[PDB]
DNA sequence: GGTGGGCGCCCGAACAGGGACTG
DNA sequence: GTCCCTGTTCGGGCGCCC
């Protein structure tokens, strides 16, 4: 049937005239049965609108579908608001004594079409055996690929389980497009008795549930899992395991292992995924690199082992427990009791030329939070690899304002820290060294160098190089060159910058490096002194490299 | 027949389309609870996607109470309304009270072909339906274009509260109601409650203070300590042109150990103490400008010690502020940052009347994720998320 | 082949912003 | 103004769902 509801009124945007081309092969006719049902009815030649048609299969064959390509009409109506907002997770399910789910018929079908916008939908079949001037219909309902449809499906469903979802203020209904899960505070044949009264409701909206209910049948299907009383797993997910490999190829991977990280913990995927760097084909093929086929080995280890998933409870507490996997690389996983899962997943996003293992920690501990808001709709307690006091000294110092959420520390390898202090004062003993680099931008050749109080001058000329690029080099030599303890003066406010901030890792060769040497150092007191005003010996060193250039 | 004024936005813009943030339980749960009534009593309607825009919301605990206010993060909205003088005396009173009214606008209905940008959206814990619509028909709390439309008839309000009470200075800036007095605390409250009782039908201004630049006094100085001298009034200069730093970067003249002691001589412990007055003296050449952004910001400097500058203009600084929270066992920089913030935005409009635009000293999503728990105003100011240059910190640093 | 909407993950394009520079 | 060099947004590909 076509819904009671009233229908949604949309418009063109503010000036275009609807869609028109045409198509053409032996049509085939589920077209009049739509004419008898009210869900298409014919039209004359005067609407002057037509989208192209054609045929295919169904996504799982066992229909020889008719479709509308409306992606012209799609590209002139009004923009919507979306409402579809996420993805409902089974993880955030807190169980209810009776279940069930069931699937609307033939939705998008069933609801009307604003009549003053189903002459646009207006489409013509060819010819009743290729050529006689054709037939003509619009739509009186939601098509099959227009881009309203979804939005104001989702719309109308909601504002017709409405009055359920208040006559039961209390019976559960997961709602995502046409499909239904059903939650009950309710013994089996109250909630199978509850479960008619609500087909009884969408029925006299105009929404059938054929079977397809899932019933007396943990479990469940529902949202691409397998619901069970008491667990949930994910429906196997199978690797490509195409011995060759190109880039489609294996976004194809790594798209199936971020979905199987979502409860296959360990699921890591650095290697795979430095792959795409560069490209500028799709398709063209890619050397599976070696820490690469290695690492794409260690997946595949995890997803054969077998595992489940929980439900949730406003009673027992949310707990999240990151662990320090590889390069840049985290894993997590909530849950409730100790070695019963809820959730977990993976945090790998590179955000920084420079950063430390705190600032990463960190923003997974924001990636975990905000999702939990999200999926519960509180924020968790966590279990950190890091010493409360590491923390302290991050925090203390970092000039930037940052802060963890409540948390304990756990003692899971590897752990967080800080492969280096700076020092908050000049150091008796250490050389006091000047640095400073020039570069000229024409030519692109500079010079980088240093100037102790014991008297000592290197000046390396650099090429192919920038400024700011000389300034780190100079930095460089300095603490290649310089004992256990050492002063450093720069004038360089971009080099004082990076460095006060700690990085461990950066995408910089050259700050790898003076990351490498900061660490094996014994103290350093780095300190800053304005450009080009004269002052000793940020005056020497700035000669000693300033000619060429 | 109470009758409607036309509005529409700046020209050639079209309306928000802001996606809403994940709520807690506790926050959608008070935003379903008073959404409820809020259509129930007429002064708004549900609508479905056909309404292309959309602007946030989240709920605030106004109070220790259990009774939530629900605000519109109508910052998008606001800042594409077409729009249009300022208590001068109000800053140098006793004490300011300020009201939250309120629940005032909600009186006047608001324009119909304008209700369409109003449009919000709840959304569900986990996804388990669909976000849920609405949009305004009453001029909205948060919005410049309430306190607009309905000053009108606030004056007629206050008018003889206004004139009967002489000495009170009652200013209006989005839903709030700044009140101020020379009254002693208690004779002022008893005024403030009089006002409340009228409109039926703490803040201490004179005690606002400003951190000047301060220059280290100690009785020996090292090349480095010289250095951190010369470089901090280096930049002094570009703020009091009226500087001098020559005869003291003399000092450093060879290539000097950072550990070395230098001595001041003549003129340098002189400049140093011509210095330290220049910067006693006030900025020459601010003059607060009406139609540019108010800029704010903050650096953090340690154990609960928040520095502020005001400006329009860079190095012409119409305020230097510094805000001090706690040193603690259990401290939140997220929670101070948004004390911060909102204590400056709240001297930032009982001065100028217009509210700053924040340059945050953290990151967006760190920030993003937390400031809607610690937050207590019924406004929200425009901010971008800045990385300070660990300089600049030393600069409007204090010394113990 | 020629179908819509949603969230996620990555990556590269477009920028924005600053801070140094040239003669 | 020009360079650098950071950050951000966005759109494309895939994953998964209806
Ligand atoms: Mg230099």
């Amino acid at each position: 049937p076509i819904s009671p509801i009233e229908t949604v009124p949309v418009k063109l945007k503010p000036g275009m005239d609807g869609p028109k081309v045409k198509q053409w092969k032996a049509l085939v006719e589920i077209c009049t049965e739509m004419e008898k049902e009210g869900k298409i009815s014919k039209i004359g030649p005067e609407n002057p609108y037509n989208t192209p048609v054609f045929a295919i299969k169904k996504k799982d064959s066992t229909k020889w579908r008719k479709l509308v390509d409306f992606r012209e009409l799609n590209k002139r109506t009004q923009d919507f608001w979306e409402v579809q907002l996420g993805i409902p997770h089974p993880a955030g399910l807190k169980k209810k004594k009776s279940v069930t789910v069931l699937d609307v018929g033939d939705a998008y079908f069933s609801v009307p079409l604003d009549e003053d916008f189903r002459k646009y939908t207006a489409f013509t079949i060819p010819s009743i055996n290729n050529e006689t001037p054709g037939i003509r219909y619009q739509y009186n309902v939601l098509p099959q690929g227009w881009k309203g449809s979804p939005a104001i499906f989702q719309s109308s469903m909601t504002k017709i389980l409405e009055p359920f979802r208040k006559q039961n203020p209390d019976i559960v209904i997961y709602q995502y497009m046409d499909d239904l899960y059903v939650g009950s505070d309710l013994e089996i044949g109250q909630h199978r008795t509850k479960i008619e009264e609500l087909r009884q409701h969408l029925l006299r909206w105009g929404l059938t549930t054929p079977d397809k209910k899932h019933q007396k049948e943990p479990p469940f299907l529902w949202m691409g899992y397998e619901l069970h009383p008491d667990k949930w797993t994910v429906q196997p997910i199978v690797l490509p395991e195409k011995d060759s490999w190109t880039v489609n190829d294996i976004c194809k991977l790594v798209g199936k292992l971020n979905w199987a990280s979502q409860i296959y913990p360990g699921i890591k995927v650095r290697q795979l995924s430095k792959l795409l760097r560069g490209t500028k084909a799709l398709t063209e093929v890619i050397p599976l690199t070696e820490e690469a086929e290695l690492e794409l080995a260690e997946n595949r280890e995890i997803l054969k082992e077998p595992v489940h998933g929980v439900y949730y409870d406003p009673s027992k507490d949310l707990i999240a427990e990151i662990q320090k996997q590889g390069q840049g690389q985290w894993t997590y996983q909530i849950y409730q009791e100790p070695f019963k899962n809820l959730k977990t997943g993976k945090y790998a996003r590179m955000r920084g030329a420079h950063t430390n293992d705190v600032k990463q920690l960190t923003e997974a501990v924001q990636k975990i939070t905000t999702e939990s808001i999200v999926i519960w709709g509180k924020t968790p307690k966590f279990k950190l690899p890091i010493q409360k006091e590491t923390w302290e000294t991050w925090w203390t110092e970092y000039w930037q304002a940052t802060w963890i959420p409540e948390w304990e520390f756990v003692n899971t390898p590897p752990l967080v820290k800080l492969w280096y202090q700076l020092e908050k004062e000049p150091i008796v003993g250490a050389e006091t060294f000047y640095v400073d680099g020039a570069a000229n931008r024409e030519t692109k050749l500079g010079k980088a160098g240093y100037v102790t109080n014991r008297g000592r001058q290197k000046v390396v000329t650099l090429t192919d190089t920038t400024n700011q690029k000389t300034e780190l080099q100079a930095i460089y030599l300095a603490l290649q060159d310089s004992g256990l303890e050492v002063n450093i003066v720069t004038d360089s406010q971009y080099a004082l910058g990076i460095i006060q901030a700690q990085p461990d890792q950066s995408e910089s060769e050259l700050v790898n490096q003076i990351i490498e040497q900061l660490i094996k150092k014994e103290k350093v007191y780095l300190a800053w002194v304005p450009a080009h005003k004269g002052i000793g010996g940020n005056e020497q060193v700035d000669k000693l490299v300033s000619a060429g250039i | 027949p109470i009758e409607t004024v036309p509005v529409k936005l700046k020209p050639g813009m079209d309306g928000p389309k802001v996606k809403q943030w994940p709520l807690t339980e506790e926050k959608i749960k008070a935003l379903v609870e008073i959404c409820t009534e809020m259509e129930k009593e007429g002064k708004i309607s549900k609508i479905g996607p056909e309404n292309p825009y959309n602007t946030p919301v989240f709920a605030i605990k106004k109070k220790d109470s259990t009774k939530w206010r629900k605000l519109v993060d109508f910052r998008e909205l606001n800042k594409r309304t077409q729009d249009f003088p300022h208590p001068a005396g109000l800053k140098k009173k006793k004490s300011v009270t300020v009201l939250d009214v309120g629940d005032a606008y909600f009186s006047v209905p608001l324009d119909e072909d304008f209700r369409k940008y109003t449009a919000f959206t709840i959304p569900s814990i986990n996804n388990e339906t669909p976000g849920i619509r609405y949009q305004y028909n009453v001029l909205p709390q948060g919005w410049k274009g309430s306190p607009a439309i309905f000053q009108s008839s606030m004056t007629k309000i206050l008018e003889p509260f206004r004139k009967q009470n002489p000495d009170i200075v009652i200013y209006q800036y989005m839903d709030d109601l700044y009140v101020g007095s020379d009254l002693e605390i208690g004779q002022h409250r008893t005024k403030i409650e009089e006002l409340r009782q009228h409109l039926l039908r703490e803040l201490h201004p004179d005690k606002w203070t400003v951190q000047p630049i301060v220059l280290p006094e100690k009785d020996s100085w090292t090349v480095n300590d010289i250095q951190k001298l010369v470089g901090k009034l280096n930049w002094a200069s570009q703020i009091y042109p009226g500087i001098k730093v020559r005869q003291l970067s003399k000092l450093l003249r060879g290539t000097k150990a950072l550990t070395e002691v230098i001595p001041l001589t003549e003129e340098a412990e002189l400049e140093l103490a011509e210095n330290r007055e220049i910067l006693k003296e006030p900025v020459h050449g601010v003059y607060y400008d009406p139609s540019k952004d108010l800029i704010a910001e903050i650096q953090k400097q340690g154990q609960g010690q928040w520095t502020y500058q005001i400006y329009q203009e860079p190095f012409k600084n119409l305020k230097t502020g510094k805000y001090a929270r706690m040193r603690g066992a259990h401290t939140n920089d997220v929670k101070q940052l948004t004390e911060a913030v909102q204590k400056i935005t709240t001297e930032s409009i009982v001065i100028w009347g217009k509210t700053p635009k924040f340059k945050l000293p953290i990151q967006k999503e760190t920030w993003e994720t937390w400031w809607t728990e610690y937050w207590q105003a019924t406004w929200i100011p425009e901010w971008e998320f800045v990385n300070t240059p660990p300089l600049v910190k030393l600069w409007y640093q204090l010394e113990k």
